[PDB]
Formats: C-alpha cells, sequence, structure tokens
C-alpha cells in the first residue's frame, strides 16, 4: 500500500555475478542495519565463477558495495591414510544468505568433495557448504555437515543409505532466535532431502581451518526413509521457523518438498526433533507446492500462519485449457491443538508463466493497522514480462483477496525481479518497515521504503 | 608405518622457566600431530591437536608448533602441574605412532645418597633363603649406579633394584636394591658390600658387613 | 538406487 | 561433559581370554572414531586399533591381527576390547580414546584399564624386618615384604603414626611373585628407645601381618 | 404490436427493434401511417415494393469442396472439413444457422518420432526393439500407406550431480567403477530425420547404446520440446499426423529441478540443436514446464505418446491429464509390445473429433447440436467421439448477434483439433439501409437546411 514506488535505491554488482540472488537484512552490534546480498556467480581468484558475499551499508543512493570476504582456495589434507577434497569451484557461494544477531550466514550449495584412498574414492559430490562471518570481529567459521570419508564401495554395499554425498547443504537456510542454524539440503540421502542444525555458537567454537572433517555434537540432521513418497522429493528445497505447538519452549520447522510424492509436492511442520506435526498436499502435479514458504501471523490472533507458494500451478480456464500462471496458499493456524484445514484464501496469479508464488516475504504491518502483510513476487509476470512484486495486506479474516499495492520491475526483461525478497525491517529509521528485492538476471537490487499512509 | 622420535627423553628445569620438546618424523605429517599430558599416577590428557589447536580447557601458556616433519612443543612459565610425562602422536598415516616420551623433572641442587645395609634378618634365615637390602636414599640426579660384592668379588645374578619417583618437597630420587641368595649360599661367604657411584663423589660410597660377626 |  | 569410564582392572592367566570395556558418559558414542591404545612402562604406547560404532568397521595394527579384537554396542553406549591367548607382554594399560573434534585426533582418554597376566596363585606376603648393623646421629631401619601376589600391598610405620621421613619402594615382579620394601630415618635417640613396627596387609589374602623392628 | 409502439425515428432504429420490423421509404404515404411496422402491414397500406427496408438473415455457402475418400497422393489436395467457407449476414439481434461436415480420413499420412530413453536402467529394453522399424511398418502399412519414422535418444543433463564426474575415466566412461563400459552421458541427441526408408531405423538403433547417471528421474522433458521446436530437423511434415512416442522406465524431471544442478535460467521453447545434432543448452537451461510443452505441442499440432513400463504408468497416466490430447500405452517391461500400442494409440488419437473455434467476435455467440454414432443428435456438444477412421460426423451451428457492432466485416474460423483444414465464416452485419446511401444533408425539406433528409423522414444533422 504504502511503498514508495517513485524514489528506490539501487545497489548493483558486477555482471554475471548474479548479484542479487540472495538477501538479508543484517544489524551490527549497533543496530545499524545493512543489506546482505549473495552473487553465486562471482568470480574467484582463478577468474572462475565461485560465488561471493557483499555487506551494502545503507545509503539514500545506494551504489556499489563491499565485499565480504570468504576462503576461495581448495584444500586438501591428508590424514588417516585418505586424502580429503574440497573443490570450490561452481560452488555458488552466496545462493542463500541469512542473518541472526550479528552473524552473517553465506552458503555454497554446490561445493564439491571428495576423498582418496588409493585406488578408492567416495566420489566427487556437491555436500554443500556454508560460511558463516562476523563481520565487526573479522571472525569466521564453515559447516559442512554431509561430509564424511566412506568410500564408493561401502554404499553400494549398504545400498546407498544415508548417503548424503549429494546433500547440497545450504540451498535454503534459516535461523532460530534461539541461535540454531538449519539447513535444508535437498539432494541428502539420495535425492529425498534431509534438514541440518546446530547452534551457530557451537559452529564457531568447533571450527578451525585445514581440518575439513570435525564433528560439532550438539548438531542434528533429519533421517532417510524407505518410503517410495519421500523419493526425489527434494525435501528441503525451502525452510522456514514458526509456532504451530502452542509451546513456545519449542521450535517448529516448516520444510518444503516440492516434487514429494511423484512431483504432487508438499510441505511439512515439525519439531525441533524432525517429528512430523502437520503435512499440507500440493493441488496440482508439477506445480511445485513448496518451491517457498513464509510463516507469520496475519490475522493478529498472536498464531503464526503459514503461506505456501507453488509457482507453476495451472489455472483452468474455458474450453478446457489450463495457464500456468503460479498460486500462493494460505493457512491459518486454529486455536490450541487443532490440525490446518483447507486453506483459507487461494492467491492465484494473473500473467501466463509469470510463476507467481516464487518468493513470499512477510512485511510486518506496512499500512501500520495492526495486521501484518505479506508480498509476493512473479518474477516473470506483469503485462511486459518483466517482473511484479504485489502485496497483500493483513486482516482478521486472513487476507485481502486482492493486491494494495504493485510493484513494477525498474529493471530490462530477464532480471527475475522478485527471486528473491525480503521485509519486516525498518532500515532508513522513519518508523515504517521497508522491502527489499533482488534481480540477480539485472545484478541489482531494489530497495523500496515504506512511507506514511496517504489514504 | 611412520616413526615418531621425541626427544629428550627428559629434562631437569624450574618453575617459571620455558622449555621446548621436539617431535621428528620419518616423513611429512603435514601439521596432523597432537600433544598429550600424562600427570604421574593417572590417566592422558589432551593438549594439542592438528599441530597448533589448543584442546579446550587447556591453558593457553602451551602452544604447538612446526610442519614437515620438525614439530615441537612449548610451555612458557612453567608451573607446578607441568612437571609430568609427555608424548606426541601422529595420525598422518595408520597405524597411528606415538612418541618415546618425555618427563619433565624438577632441577635441584646435586646430593649424595645416604646408603644403608641390612643383613637378613632371623626369620627369613630360618625359612631357608637370605636377602641382603641396601637403601640408596635422598640424592640427585637420578643417575646412579649400585654394585653387589661378595668377598670382595662382583655379584650379578640375583639382584633386584627399585627405584622412586622425585620425591615431592625435597625433589630427591631413592633406590631399594635387594640381593637374595639361598641360606647355604649365603653361609659359604663372610663379606657382603655395595658399592654406590654418583656423580657427587669420584670415588664410590661403600657399605659393608661381615657374617658370624657383630 | 537411481539409474537401474 | 565427555568421559570414558572403563572397566576395572583384570587378573587373568596366561592362554585365557579377557574383555575390557570403555562406556561413554554424556555422549552417545555412536559419535565418533573409538581408539585402543596399549601403554607399557618400557616399550611405550601402542596403537592397537579402532572402531566406527556407529557401523561396526575397523581398523588394526598389524602387530595385533588375531590377538585384538575391537567391537562396540550402541544400546549400552559402550566398546569393547577382547584380548585372545593372552602372555607375558600382554601385561599392560589399555586406554580407550576418542577425537575432540578433528575427525583422525586423540583428545579423550580413559582412565584406564590395568591387565596382569600370570599363572600365580593368590599368596600371602613374608615380612621381614631389617635392623642395622652393630653409631651416627641418624639411624635407618628398614622392612622387607617379599613372595606376594597379587598387588598391592599398603604398608605403613606404627601403624600410620610414622608417616613422614619414610620411603616406601614400588613393588617388582621375582619370578611370578612381588616384592617390595620400605625405609625409614629418625635420629639415634629414637631407636631403640622408641618402638617401631612395620605395618603390612594384604587384602587379597586378608592377611596384616606385623613385625617389630629388633636390633642385633 | 412492437415495431410501432416502440416509436422509432429513422430506419436504422427501426431495424435494431426487431428481426421482424420493416421500414418504408416511400413519399406518398399515409398522414399518420407508421413507417416501422411487418412486412405485411406496410404493402396493406399501398407502400411502394421498391421503398421497403426488410434485411434477411441469410448464409449461403462460398466453398463447399467434398470430402476426400483417400487421403493418400495429391499434393495435399485433401479436404476433410465441409464446407470451407460460408458468407453469413446477420441483423441486430437476429440469429442464423448453419452446418459443417468433419471426415477422419482414410490413409492419412503419419510421421512417427521414437524418442528413447537411453540411460543405464533401460539396458535390457535396446535389444528388443532392434528390429521395430519393420515389424512396425508392415502393421502400420494397415493405416496408412506413407509413413515416415525417425529417432531420437536422451539422458539427463550432463552435469553435476545428476552426471558422475569421477575419476576422470569416469566422463568417458561412465561405467568405469562398474566391470562395464557405457557410452559418455549426454542430454538429448537427434539420430534419424523421419524417413520412409524404416532400413535406415533398423540399422541407426542397432548401433545405438545406452549411458548412466546418477539419479533415476531422467531429463526426457528437455528432449520432447527441441523434439517439437525443432522442425527443420525433426523432419515434420505439413500435411501428416504428428507421433511423438516418449519412451521411459523411470520417473521425469520437471521444471524447477535443473536448480540441484545451478540451473536457473527457465525454458525458452527456442531450438537449441545445432549440426552436431546435441541439445547444446542441456547443462545451460531448467527444464520445461508443462505448460510450456503445451504450447509447442499444439503450436506444432504434435501428438505426444507416453508409452512408459508399467511401474509409472500412473504417473504419466496424471501427466497426460496435464497434457490434453496426449495418450499413455503400457510398455511391457522389455518393449515387446511397443509395436502394438503405438497402433493402437493412433486410432485413440483418431478416434475423436472435437472441434474449436478462432476469433470469435464479442458478439457472436455459438451453439452446437452434434451429430455422431449413427444420426444421433446431441444437443449442446461439439465434440464426438469413439469414431473409426472414415467415419464421419457433422454438427449444427446457430450465431446469435447481440444488437449491431461498430464493424461491419469481421470473420472467425472453425476448426477440428489437430485437424488441418477448418471452416471460415465471413460474417457481415446489415443493420443499415440502401435509402441510407443517397441522403440530402442540408435538405430544404427540414427545418430549412438545418436537419438531413433520408428514407423519408427528417434527421437532426450533425452538430445538433
Ligand atoms: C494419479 O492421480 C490419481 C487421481 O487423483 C491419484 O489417486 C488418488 O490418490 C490419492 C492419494 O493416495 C487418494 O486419496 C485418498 O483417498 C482415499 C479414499 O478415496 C476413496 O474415494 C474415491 C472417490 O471418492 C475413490 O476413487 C477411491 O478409490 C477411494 O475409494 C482416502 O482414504 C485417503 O485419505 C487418507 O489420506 C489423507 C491425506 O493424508 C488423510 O487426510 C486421511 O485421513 C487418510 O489418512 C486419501 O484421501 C485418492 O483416493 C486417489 N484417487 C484415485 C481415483 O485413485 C494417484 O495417487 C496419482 N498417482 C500418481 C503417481 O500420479
Ligand atoms: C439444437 O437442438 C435444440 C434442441 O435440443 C434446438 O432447440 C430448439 O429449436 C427449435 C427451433 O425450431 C425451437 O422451436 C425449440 O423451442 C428449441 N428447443 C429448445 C429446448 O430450446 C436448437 O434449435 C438446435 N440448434 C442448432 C444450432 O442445431
Ligand atoms: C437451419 O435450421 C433448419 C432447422 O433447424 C435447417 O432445416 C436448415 O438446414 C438450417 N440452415 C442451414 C443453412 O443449414
Ligand atoms: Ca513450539
Ligand atoms: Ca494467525
Ligand atoms: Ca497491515
Ligand atoms: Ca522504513
Ligand atoms: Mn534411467
Ligand atoms: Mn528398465
Ligand atoms: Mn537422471
Amino acid at each position: 500500500l504504502n511503498l514508495d514506488p517513485v524514489q528506490l535505491t539501487f545497489y548493483a554488482g558486477p555482471n554475471g555475478s548474479q548479484f542479487g540472488f540472495s538477501l538479508d537484512f543484517h544489524k551490527d552490534s549497533h543496530g545499524r542495519v545493512a543489506i546482505v546480498v549473495g552473487a553465486p556467480r562471482t568470480l574467484g581468484p582463478s577468474q572462475e565463477e565461485t560465488g561471493g558475499v557483499f555487506l551494502c551499508p545503507w545509503r539514500a543512493e545506494g551504489g556499489q558495495c563491499p565485499s565480504l570476504l570468504f576462503d576461495l582456495r581448495d584444500e586438501t589434507r591428508n590424514v588417516g591414510s585418505q586424502t580429503l577434497q574440497t573443490f570450490k569451484a561452481r560452488q555458488g557461494l552466496g545462493a542463500s544468505v541469512v542473518s541472526w544477531s550479528d552473524v552473517i550466514v553465506a552458503c555454497a550449495p554446490w561445493q564439491h568433495w571428495n576423498v582418496l584412498e588409493k585406488t578408492e574414492e567416495a566420489e566427487k559430490t556437491p555436500v554443500g557448504s556454508c560460511f558463516l562471518a562476523q563481520p565487526e570481529s573479522g571472525r569466521r567459521a564453515e559447516y559442512s555437515p554431509c561430509r564424511g570419508n566412506t568410500l564408493s564401495r561401502i554404499y553400494v554395499e549398504n545400498d546407498f543409505s544415508w548417503d548424503k554425498r549429494y546433500c547440497e547443504a545450504g540451498f535454503s537456510s534459516v535461523v532460530t532466535q534461539a541461535g540454531e542454524l538449519v539447513l535444508g539440503a535437498p539432494g541428502g540421502y539420495y535425492f529425498l532431502g534431509l534438514l541440518a542444525q546446530a547452534p551457530v555458537a557451537d559452529i564457531f567454537s568447533s571450527y578451525r581451518p585445514g581440518i575439513l572433517l570435525w564433528h560439532v555434537s550438539s548438531q542434528s540432521l533429519s533421517f532417510d526413509s524407505s518410503n517410495p513418497e519421500y523419493f526425489d522429493g527434494y525435501w528441503g528445497y525451502s525452510v522456514a521457523v514458526g509456532e504451530f505447538d502452542g509451546d513456545l519452549n519449542t521450535t517448529e520447522y516448516v520444510v518444503g518438498a516440492p516434487t514429494w510424492s511423484w512431483t504432487l509436492g508438499a510441505v511439512e511442520i515439525l519439531d525441533s526433533y524432525y517429528q512430523r506435526l502437520h503435512r499440507l498436499r500440493g493441488e496440482q502435479m508439477a506445480s511445485y507446492f513448496g518451491h517457498s514458504v513464509a510463516v507469520t501471523d496475519v490475522n493478529g490472533d498472536g498464531r503464526h500462519d503459514l503461506l505456501v507458494g507453488a509457482p507453476l500451478y495451472m489455472e483452468s480456464r474455458a474450453d478446457r485449457k489450463l495457464a500456468e500462471v503460479g498460486r500462493v496458499y494460505l493457512f491459518l493456524q486454529p486455536r490450541g491443538p487443532h490440525a490446518l484445514g483447507a486453506p483459507s484464501l487461494l492467491l492465484t496469479g494473473t500473467q501466463l508463466y509469470g510463476r507467481f508464488g516464487s518468493a513470499i516475504a512477510p512485511l510486518g504491518d506496512l499500512d501500520r493497522d495492526g495486521y501484518n502483510d505479506i508480498a509476493v513476487a512473479a518474477p516473470y509476470g506483469g503485462p511486459s514480462g518483466r517482473g511484479q512484486v504485489l502485496v497483500f495486506l493483513g486482516q482478521s479474516e486472513g487476507l485481502r483477496s486482492r493486491p494494495s499495492q504493485v510493484l513494477d520491475s525498474p529493471f530490462p526483461t530477464g532480471s527475475a525481479f522478485g527471486f528473491s525478497l525480503r521485509g519486516a525491517v525498518d532500515i532508513d529509521d522513519n518508523g515504517y518497515p521497508d522491502l527489499i528485492v533482488g534481480a540477480y538476471g539485472a545484478n541489482q537490487v531494489a530497495v523500496y521504503r515504506a512511507q506514511p499512509v496517504v489514504k | 608405518d611412520i616413526l615418531m622420535t621425541q626427544s629428550p627423553s627428559s629434562m631437569s628445569v624450574s618453575l617459571g622457566d620455558t622449555v621446548s620438546i621436539t617431535c621428528h618424523a620419518s616423513q611429512g605429517i603435514s601439521s596432523n600431530i597432537g600433544w598429550l599430558q600424562q600427570k604421574p599416577g593417572k590417566s592422558f590428557m589432551g593438549l594439542i591437536y592438528y599441530g597448533t589447536n589448543l584442546v579446550d580447557g587447556v591453558p593457553s601458556r602451551f602452544s604447538g608448533s612446526g610442519s614437515g616433519a620438525d614439530y615441537s612443543l612449548t610451555i612458557s612459565s612453567l608451573d607446578s602441574e607441568d612437571f609430568a610425562d609427555y608424548y606426541c602422536v601422529q595420525y598422518a598415516q595408520l597405524p597411528y605412532t606415538f612418541g618415546g616420551g618425555t618427563k619433565l623433572e624438577i632441577k635441584r641442587a646435586d646430593a649424595a645418597p645416604t646408603v644403608s645395609i641390612f643383613p637378613p634378618s632371623s626369620e627369613q634365615l630360618t625359612s631357608g633363603g637370605a636377602s641382603v637390602v641396601c637403601f640408596l636414599n635422598n640424592f640427585y640426579p637420578k643417575d646412579i649406579n649400585v654394585k653387589w660384592k661378595i668377598d670382595g668379588s662382583e655379584r650379578q645374578n640375583g639382584v633386584l633394584n627399585s627405584w622412586t619417583d622425585q620425591d615431592s618437597k625435597d625433589s630427591t630420587y631413592s633406590m631399594s636394591s635387594t640381593l637374595t641368595l639361598t641360606k647355604d649360599e649365603y653361609e659359604r661367604h663372610n663379606s657382603y658390600t655395595c658399592e654406590a657411584t654418583h656423580k657427587t663423589s669420584t670415588s664410590p660410597i661403600v657399605k659393608s658387613f661381615n657374617r658370624n660377626e657383630c | 538406487a537411481g539409474d537401474v | 561433559e565427555v568421559q570414558l569410564q572403563q572397566s576395572g582392572a583384570e587378573l587373568v592367566k596366561p592362554g585365557a581370554s579377557v574383555k575390557l570395556s570403555c562406556t561413554a558418559s554424556g555422549f552417545n558414542i555412536k559419535d565418533t572414531y573409538v581408539h585402543w591404545v596399549k601403554q607399557r612402562p618400557e616399550q611405550g604406547l601402542e596403537w592397537i586399533g579402532r572402531i566406527d560404532p556407529a557401523n561396526g568397521y575397523t581398523k588394526y595394527d598389524p602387530k595385533f591381527q588375531g590377538k585384538a579384537t575391537i567391537t562396540a554396542d550402541t544400546s549400552s553406549n559402550t566398546a569393547y576390547l577382547q584380548l585372545s591367548s593372552l602372555t607375558s607382554e600382554d601385561t599392560a594399560v589399555y586406554y580407550c580414546v576418542r577425537p575432540l573434534y578433528d575427525y583422525y585426533a586423540m583428545d579423550y582418554w580413559g582412565q584406564g584399564t590395568s591387565v596382569t597376566v600370570s599363572s600365580a596363585k593368590t599368596t600371602a606376603p613374608s615380612v621381614y624386618p631389617l635392623a642395622p648393623v652393630c653409631t651416627g646421629s641418624s639411624v635407618t631401619l628398614g622392612c622387607l615384604v617379599k613372595g606376594y601376589f597379587p598387588e598391592p600391598v599398603t604398608l605403613t610405620w606404627n601403624s600410620g603414626s610414622l608417616s613422614s621421613g619414610v620411603h616406601t619402594f614400588p613393588a617388582v615382579l621375582q619370578s611370578d611373585l612381588y616384592t617390595l620394601s620400605s625405609s625409614v630415618t629418625v635420629t639415634s635417640s629414637t631407636w631403640p628407645s622408641q618402638s617401631i613396627t612395620c605395618n603390612v596387609a594384604h587384602p587379597a589374602s586378608s592377611t596384616k601381618v606385623d613385625k617389630k623392628i629388633e636390633p642385633r | 404490436n412492437i415495431c410501432t409502439t416502440r416509436g422509432v425515428s429513422s430506419c436504422q432504429q427501426c431495424l435494431a427493434v426487431s428481426p421482424m420490423c420493416a421500414w418504408c421509404s416511400d413519399e406518398a404515404l399515409p398522414l399518420g401511417s407508421p413507417r416501422c411496422d411487418l412486412k405485411e402491414n406496410l404493402l396493406k397500406d399501398n407502400c411502394a415494393p421498391e421503398s421497403i427496408e426488410f434485411p434477411v438473415s441469410e448464409a449461403r455457402v462460398l466453398e463447399d469442396r467434398p470430402l476426400s475418400d483417400k487421403g493418400s497422393g495429391d499434393s495435399s489436395q485433401v479436404t476433410q472439413v465441409s464446407p470451407q467457407r460460408i458468407a453469413l449476414r446477420l441483423r441486430p439481434d437476429d440469429s442464423k444457422n448453419f452446418s459443417i461436415q468433419v471426415r477422419q480420413v482414410e490413409d492419412y499420412p503419419v510421421d512417427i518420432y521414437y524418442l528413447m530413453d537411453l540411460s543405464y536402467s533401460m539396458k535390457d529394453d535396446l535389444w528388443s526393439i532392434q528390429n521395430l522399424g519393420t515389424k512396425l511398418a508392415t502393421q502400420m502399412r494397415k493405416l496408412t500407406s506413407n509413413l515416415r519414422i525417425g529417432f531420437g535418444a536422451f539422458v539427463d543433463k550432463p552435469v553435476s550431480p545428476y552426471m558422475y564426474i569421477s575419476p576422470p575415466e569416469a566422463l568417458e566412461n561412465p561405467c568405469y567403477d562398474m566391470k562395464t563400459t557405457c557410452l559418455p552421458m549426454f542430454g538429448y541427441k537427434h539420430v534419424l530425420t523421419l524417413t520412409d526408408q524404416v532400413t535406415r531405423f533398423n540399422e541407426e538403433v542397432k548401433k545405438q547404446s545406452v549411458s548412466r547417471n546418477r539419479d533415476a528421474p531422467e531429463g526426457g522433458f528437455d528432449a520432447i520440446m527441441q523434439a517439437t521446436v525443432c522442425d527443420e530437423k525433426i523432419g515434420w511434415r505439413n500435411d501428416a499426423s504428428h507421433l511423438l512416442v516418449f519412451t521411459t522406465d523411470a520417473k521425469t524431471h520437471i521444471a524447477l529441478d535443473g536448480r540441484l544442478a545451478g540451473i536457473v535460467q527457465p525454458n525458452d521453447g527456442q531450438c537449441h540443436v545445432g549440426s552436431d545434432n546435441h541439445y547444446s543448452a542441456s547443462t545451460t537451461m531448467d527444464y520445461p514446464s508443462l505448460g510450456l510443452m503445451t504450447e509447442k505441442l499444439s503450436q506444432k499440432n504434435i501428438n505426444l505418446i507416453f508409452a512408459v513400463t508399467e511401474n509409472v504408468v500412473n504417473l504419466y497416466q496424471n501427466y497426460s491429464e496435464l497434457i490434453p490430447g496426449t495418450t499413455v500405452g503400457v510398455l511391457s517391461m522389455d518393449s515387446s509390445n511397443v509395436l502394438q500400442l503405438i497402433v493402437d494409440a493412433y486410432g485413440k488419437i483418431r478416434s475423436k473429433v472435437e472441434l474449436e473455434v478462432r476469433d470469435l467476435p464479442e458478439e457472436l455467440s455459438l451453439s452446437f447440436n452434434a451429430t455422431c454414432l449413427n444420426n444421433e443428435v446431441i444437443p449442446g456438444l461439439k465434440s464426438c467421439m469413439g469414431l473409426k477412421i472414415g467415419d464421419t460426423v457433422s454438427f449444427s451451428i446457430e450465431a446469435k448477434v447481440r444488437g449491431c457492432p461498430q464493424e461491419k466485416e469481421k470473420s472467425f474460423t472453425i476448426k477440428p483439433v489437430g485437424f488441418k483444414d477448418s471452416l471460415i465464416v465471413q460474417v457481415t452485419f446489415d443493420c443499415d439501409c440502401a435509402c441510407q446511401a443517397q441522403a440530402e444533408p442540408n435538405s430544404h425539406r427540414c427545418n430549412n437546411g438545418n436537419g438531413t433528409f433520408e428514407c423519408g423522414v427528417c434527421r437532426c444533422g450533425p452538430g445538433w
């Protein structure tokens, strides 16, 4: 409603770096808000794509940003009559960033790993990795829970059970208020998908450079499954957290499995022990139901509500014809211990191939009416097909069926404007929450400031 | 197997000193080394891992270093507890192999030993055996040599020695030599002697006694 | 399993 | 906190089989590798082998192949080391070890299990008094505990009354039987004026003999 | 009375009242005679026959070629829709009707592009279809005398994690870690352009071999796109039934799955198969969506056939419902019965006749009564089912115009789905009178130059 679409702020990065593929707000020790941006194709030392992370300070005019430096050299450790290897080429560092406290977590979902023992090997596979940083202090740390030292032959004998060689940890990420990092790994357990949790404080205190393989006793990974319903479901394609069991001491995880049950797609709510509390099934096959999940209380009843995006949903139209537009589902949490019923509201896209639902960002209370609001991206929507972000306002009955505001893309075609979003943070300190939008196709980030309501 | 030459085997030092143990490998191990501590009469404790990284709970006065095949543990400002055994261990290759070990002993001024010889007891002789005991108490350094003699001639068969760890509040060592013979063989001879050789005295300290005599 |  | 409670000391006969344990406390045994290390005074430290309790796969030093057999049960949260066809060289203290963070390190150690191999049956000690020879300013007496098995034996003077100025030497194995000695020094005005007694106790045979030092 | 009680002002307003109204432009009309009445009532008041303005909604044909009996031979001069063009004339709020006939012609040319999965899981299948080219055409010869067949193969995106990238020998031989040998991995490759020489099919198959990849799903949809949008390469003929046979024994990758390989760029729907006959956007462009596949299949008029094993038949039977016009058959494990199911699929394809309308004006609305089976009329239906090759059906159509539009000349089309021929309806909206062509602007009769005299009455000229 009251986002300023006239005077935007534009940050930018190297060409072809996909700057803006991921972003999040970041407050230092003094509360000074910044913007961390990921560029998963930034050039490395050997003029080869390795990705990178930038930490943009707030400036109403925007501009260029400084790099948040990480180690981009391949590592090797000969130990235990084995040879450990890390390959950061094409790793995609910055394919997902998230901030908590004064710490930044940037992940490289396709960092490869291989263990050599004489003539055998564990196979070179993308286990993924996440780089953690405390910008003010300069501290650095890493977390790669899916690394292993088991050889290829062993997996074959065991029928490829508990195979964490293709996790791609960091594909999605979130951090609980308590400080527990949760990494989605849609390739874990032979493309079933796993989660991996671990306290940030324990990641830092247990990391030392060069070790490559170290223990984080307090971590907690999810479990394999012999169920064909979970096969090739990419469990962990998208992750979030919230409160869905009433007990405020526990933190519940939300996970997206967009190809679950033979591309029917689903999303499950769990506890910190990965025990499924609820499961929400896709409405249509190959709609990628679960591509993006969001948690926020939209009806102002204290209870977090769930929002799920199915970017490729094909709406039914006249003469028995289907049109890919996308869709978003709203699930309101019921009072006390009760299951989440049918979706309270269906938001369907308009622009063909627009992928309405490819991202969903809680905005907080934008118009300050007491109900939290959201922003839905259509990276290829709008009458021009350049991009579009639609703001839906909260209300007692859930959400408004129609958008209060639409943000058309200031970038050219192919910018993927809206592929990433983030809101609910007041960056200019004017009392209203603001929205940042990424456009990795144009290597830029567009900050929308929220102004007092005009009406 | 990789060999770990740990030197020195022992060193006598005082509190507040700064000492450095070394560890040499038969080949490169690229910082894949760990350092251990074993206080006397107790289990082991981890000090260092992967060359330089301290184990949690370890004082900062400890510090590892080195590369290739030569590494070193360094203790700055020695403390009373730091006097103990220390070992290095490589895990670059299987099987893991340890070092010879190094014992940190307390240093002090030299001191001669108080020799004391004791003939067999009445109870033992009536049993059919004869044991002569020669105690060498309170001396420093630890290096010492004992020599038994029967009728002036050396005897080596049937001797059982036993040393003590460095005593606490005087930092001295002690020893107990026991020559065991049969009652019959003990009475074939008259003179019995134990000679002590220490760096203190160029001439050996001697104490003897005569059987069938007081 | 995979490609089998 | 990580602690490795190993089993109590073992005393067996040559040719038998023993099985040591290493229970984990404060953590799951399944977390990390578990190594076993043999320690002897002269030979020093020797690495036996390791085990990954999660899957059960193991590695051994080719010196202990056949002799040592490492296993682990995640249920009881304990790891085991079995030694078959024991001998005298198998007399050593055995430690179970796991790393802290590094996958391949050796940081945390148990208290250790002492193993003694001998056909020697339980034997009571023969205590003997040691009086000086028929003068100086200070006199030195002694006591000799000879021929006993197994260890240990608590030696005291005057039933623990006389503590300072005493040297009790470590025990030594004299052909499948232990031998021990102790000495004490006082002034010439203390002996034979003040009576001194050697108090030795052997819990195994349940014998506690005492001998008063008599001059000659 | 409805034409008189409305009290119209001009000839134009009179016809807009009802299709049965008429107007009289006669000078010698009585004093108080209503000029807007029935054609019978006007002639009863001595109105000049020429002065009657009474349009009638007609519907004559222009092109009425006869339905062809044999689709074989000729330079694609086959007719399967009749009539092909008709002129339609309507008046405000009126409606006229017309009929159309469609025939599923016998002996119509057929193209069959065989899209074969050649992942390692398709090991056993390759041997069974060794002589597919010939054992086929023999059965197909009984439904068409002009057949062409081609062949293409697919595996998955040759990029990690789908592809084995270690050791270096695994790139040239993905079966290196095993005891055997196989081809390097490949996304999609064209092998044989559609040809009437069947022995070219057999001998091209006999030189094929499987490859190997890591994940059970396969990039078969990447190959459905290219085999559709690369017209000149595959060789689809303009006048022939297009059959694209998709063979696989496992699940399939879909849109947005590529992100597990770093691929985020949507599918552009364009051809990317060069002279090397290999799909070149395989490792840079995401898999296609079902909506994008439906667009090109409908655009290039391709009929997709999911010839899959029974362990995934329920999966592709559900996809087939999101891609209208798609059929499924059960691959008997070793592709032994692929032969029979393609013929059963082709019959299933040519057993339906569903009409489709294009470029229909906002004003016109159509209604249909289908005549399928034996003269069985089915109201409110524009599709037939249960038909055989050679059968013929017909439909009764009525166009109901609403008001009178601005443009008096429009034209729409009625075509059966998948068919080449179509019926073109040239509509003409007649809501004007011929007397309007010869009006008197600023006439002396109407308020002394301040009006216009047309069709008898005095109209208020422009500007008032
Ligand atoms: C391809 O597409 C088909 C068509 O949709 C899918 O088949 C359906 O699969 C779903 C999921 O397994 C089935 O849903 C279940 O229905 C059961 C009862 O259905 C009855 O009624 C229908 C008609 O009313 C009949 O056709 C049917 O045969 C049955 O007689 C319920 O018992 C199930 O409920 C359970 O699960 C839900 C979800 O968690 C729980 O909430 C319930 O409490 C309960 O535990 C469920 O609702 C559906 O019946 C299937 N229909 C048909 C016609 O087969 C295929 O799954 C799909 N497959 C692939 C590979 O694409
Ligand atoms: C389609 O069939 C319906 C009958 O189901 C026709 O509707 C009738 O049309 C006649 C015209 O002479 C009317 O007299 C009837 O009142 C109509 N019946 C109903 C129920 O509406 C319709 O005309 C046919 N249309 C076409 C295009 O064939
Ligand atoms: C219009 O309909 C009538 C009966 O409904 C029919 O007889 C006539 O043939 C139709 N007109 C045309 C042009 O087919
Ligand atoms: Ca909770
Ligand atoms: Ca709520
Ligand atoms: Ca609001
Ligand atoms: Ca603001
Ligand atoms: Mn396959
Ligand atoms: Mn198969
Ligand atoms: Mn595959």
